[PDB]
């Protein structure tokens, strides 16, 4: 008869705006996951943590990354090298590679990806397919709208049997890019001046809403606003995941104002109680009309995102896609989020039309879903005819990624 | 014309599917006949072993990667009915 | 009922005067098909329990009154 | 002396039984306690496998039927030397249809 | 021999594709040495495995005559790939 | 005057109980079975009358 799966030996890569997801298929998680965002000497580059977060002379910070597509491709083929060398630990000629790719990848992009990988890496099988398809594919869905907010965007992408549905994606800029850009805005309007780890000698405690008491090095060479701000962003990226909470109802100050504060330490010992601020910044995410200083009304929130995409495709499939909504991405790990969308939702859908979001709420399911996605497709024995191979690019170019890859 | 342009203006030769007016459809999965179509593949169901170890409750059986024939098993509020039954 | 695995003594050293060792409890454990129990009994129970000679793996059979 | 019985009611009023066993070494021959290998090993024979039965002959190792007897009496006689060629390498065709291969029937 | 049990008493079932609630219980894998491994010592030590190889194959219903890599005993080279089978084109 | 100590024994017993009971409740937690043999996932005939 026949048989289950077969591994294959394929690597899966998971390339995103804040961090690189990589590993082999077949496992159930990524098997490293480090910052994309990387230095820059000049050229000679500096990548993941460790050798990142020391500090060092004229070096700037940058990301290979643009709206989630490659520009810099000097630094993406770093970071493949650097991953093939320090992580994979392993020859490029002899895994097959799976790579995800922004569901409004250009063409150019993608020929150009392919001819990078078999003509330099020299790989022996290559496939690419789409973020939804694999967050689709990670909960055991071929059907259905992947809300995805991560770093740069907030887009939902219908998906119907394997594929994306173009024309009904909608994106949103209003993500964990916005609500740092927000967190920064209220430490500045809290006047807490904000220092990096690197910056910090030692410590000493204080009370709550008092002046730090730190030394500084002494010994810091001169670096970068770049590598600087970035650092800064790492610390307001953990005030994100630590303080911040989405109102389960439309945010009044008088409710939010009862409810109990929330307590956390800056870096250089500066502590305090976060009250109502910290339900109003996430509340952007869905009513960004009340947002100071946002450039006008015209813009969406995620539930609307979500509406207008679904409303924009056949009528159809739309009973499939409401009846699963699969959110997914890191900005989607603020406390209530879900709890919000969902209300939310139910108040806006249809009732001939039954709603219901997939049970995903981990920090692995929703930052790896494309990733566990890619390993479960590349496990498949009915996938292994659909792989590019080296012979198939060398009859054929770079351009048979756009009749096999759609 | 009492529905209006919407009549069923019937065709020779076609084959017409009926809509759901009682009650919504579902998927074929997590979904009983009270609600959708009900594929007992993935229908759990009240099981027991030939060693000692009782009723494990609601199961299916699904076969894994490399062979491996495993019962998967669903929380129920009554699983403590169940065990001593 | 089922099978015995413990025959283990509890121990509270004294009756409240002088002393040697007091037990206090007997714990026997049963199990049979379903489960595993632990039972602390009268410890009047050890002199019945030797005159029916039961070890560890034997099998017995106890009545509640 | 073991003290068969001690009950004295003194609290909720209740009722209670207070062995005391004294001079220490009467109280491990009343509680010896236990610890049995709570299943054996399963034995199979060596020839044509299936579960054992009988027991071991007068010396080696059990077996299933007579057939597979004969053939371990047939074996035997190559190892009392105590030295020489496999005695037990694929020895008589000690039930040889490999689903999964088999070793030689040498266990003892 | 072996009992399922859909009864009339009781008369409740559940579906799901994946997990029914985040409460469930894990499933149950097979195993051999659950009873302890001198239970079983006969048995394991009175066989040997089958060889496996890390070996190439071919036609999935491909048309390049690509060879890829996977695990299977060794006594199964030569033999097509059973998931060529599903490549059933459209009419 | 013994009945003192009679006392403080049984509220010491009770305290040892109602701690045992505790470590019970704690003991039947986690999952209770993560396996089953062989000739179980292998037997096929699984059948309801």
């Amino acid at each position: 008869g026949v048989y289950g799966g077969d591994e294959v030996g394929a690597l899966v890569f998971d390339i995103g705006s804040y961090t690189v997801r990589a590993g082999y298929a077949g496992e159930d998680c990524p098997k490293v996951d480090f910052p994309t965002a990387i230095g820059m000497v000049v050229p000679t580059y500096y990548i993941d943590t460790n050798a990142l977060r020391v500090p060092r002379e004229n070096m700037e910070a940058i990301s290979p990354l643009k709206n989630g597509m490659v520009e810099d491709w000097d630094s993406f083929q770093a970071i493949l090298d650097h991953t093939y060398k320090m992580h994979v630990k392993s020859e490029a000629s002899l895994h097959p590679v799976l790579m995800s790719e922004a569901p409004w990848n250009t063409r150019a992009k993608r020929e150009k990806l392919t001819e990078l990988m078999f003509e330099h890496y020299n790989i022996p099988a290559f496939f690419l397919c789409k973020t939804a398809v694999l967050t689709a594919f990670a909960n055991g869905r071929s059907t259905g709208l992947i809300l995805d907010s991560g770093a740069t965007h907030t887009t939902a992408i219908p998906v119907h049997d394997g594929y994306v549905l173009q024309q009904g994606i909608v994106k949103s800029p209003l993500a964990g890019d916005f609500i740092t850009m927000q967190c920064r805005e209220l430490f500045q309007e809290m006047n807490i001046e904000l220092v990096p780890p690197y910056m910090i000698a030692s410590k000493e405690a204080v009370r709550e809403g008092s002046p730090a008491n730190w030394k500084r090095k002494e010994k810091l060479p001169q670096v970068t606003r770049s590598w600087h701000n970035y650092m800064c962003n790492c610390v307001i990226q953990d005030f994100q995941a630590s303080v911040l909470q989405v109102s389960d109802s439309t945010y009044d100050e008088q409710v939010a104002a009862q409810m109990p504060t929330v307590h956390y330490e800056f870096p250089n010992g500066y502590n305090c109680d976060f009250g109502a601020e910290r339900l109003k910044i996430p509340e952007g995410l869905f009513d960004p009309s009340n947002v100071k200083g946002l450039s006008g009304n015209t813009m969406l929130g995620v539930s609307h995102v979500v509406t207008t995409s679904v409303g924009m495709c056949d009528i159809d499939i739309r009973p499939g896609l409401y009846g699963s909504v699969i959110v997914a991405g890191g900005n989607t790990l603020i406390q209530s989020f879900t709890d919000r969308l969902n209300r939310e939702l139910s108040q806006k859908t249809p009732p001939s039309m039954r709603l219901k979001l997939i049970a995903n709420n981990t920090t692995v399911e929703r930052r790896f879903s494309s990733w566990i996605g890619g390993s479960i497709l590349a496990s498949l024995g009915t996938f292994q005819q659909m792989w590019i191979s080296k012979q198939e690019y060398e009859e054929g170019g770079k351009q048979c990624v756009e009749r096999k890859c759609p | 014309d009492p529905d209006g342009p919407f009549a069923f203006r019937r065709k020779a030769g076609c084959q017409y599917y009926a809509p759901h007016l009682d009650q919504t459809g579902n998927w074929p999965w997590t979904s009983p006949k009270d609600g959708g179509l009900g594929d007992v593949r993935y229908r759990y169901c009240l099981t027991t072993l030939t060693v000692p170890q009782r009723c494990i409750g609601f199961a299916r059986r699904r076969v894994g990667r490399g062979g491996r024939v495993l019962l998967d098993r669903a929380h129920s509020d009554y699983d403590s009915v169940f065990h001593h039954l | 009922e089922g099978e015995v695995t413990e025959l283990t003594p509890c121990e509270t050293e004294n009756p409240m005067g002088g002393y040697g060792k007091t037990i206090s409890h007997v714990i026997i454990g049963l199990k049979t098909a379903k489960g595993t129990k632990q039972l602390k009994l009268d410890p009047s129970i050890f002199e019945s329990l030797q005159k029916e000679r039961v070890e560890a793996g034997d099998v017995i059979y106890i009545e509640a009154n | 002396p073991i003290i068969t019985y001690h009950s004295v009611t003194v609290p909720a009023r209740c009722s209670r039984t207070f062995i005391t066993f004294s001079d220490d070494a009467t109280f491990e021959e009343w509680f010896p306690q236990g610890r049995p290998p709570k299943v054996p090993v399963r034995e199979v024979c060596p020839v044509t496998h299936r579960p054992a039965l009988y027991r071991d002959p007068v010396t080696d190792i059990p077996y299933a039927t007579a057939r597979a007897f004969k053939i371990i009496r047939e074996a035997y006689k190559k190892y009392i030397t105590a030295h020489g060629l496999p005695p037990t390498a694929s020895a008589l065709g000690p039930g040889p249809p490999p689903p999964e291969p088999l070793p030689g029937s040498g266990p003892r | 021999t072996l009992t399922f049990k859909r009864p009339e008493g009781m008369h409740r079932e559940v579906y799901a594709l994946l997990y029914s609630d985040k409460k469930d219980a894990p499933p149950l894998l097979p195993s051999d040495t659950g009873q302890g491994y001198r239970t079983v010592k006969a048995k394991l030590g009175s066989k040997k495995v089958r060889p496996w190889k890390w070996m190439p194959f071919t036609n999935p219903a491909r048309k390049d005559g690509a060879m890829f890599f996977h695990w299977r005993r060794a006594a199964e080279e030569g033999k097509d790939y059973p998931f060529a089978r599903f490549n059933k084109t459209v009419q | 005057a013994v009945m003192t100590a009679v006392r403080a024994w049984e509220f010491w017993n009770l305290k040892t109980l109602q701690e045992r009971e505790a470590r019970l409740r704690l003991e039947q937690e986690e999952a209770e079975l993560l396996t089953y043999t062989r000739e179980d996932a292998y037997s096929m005939e699984y059948v309801y009358e």
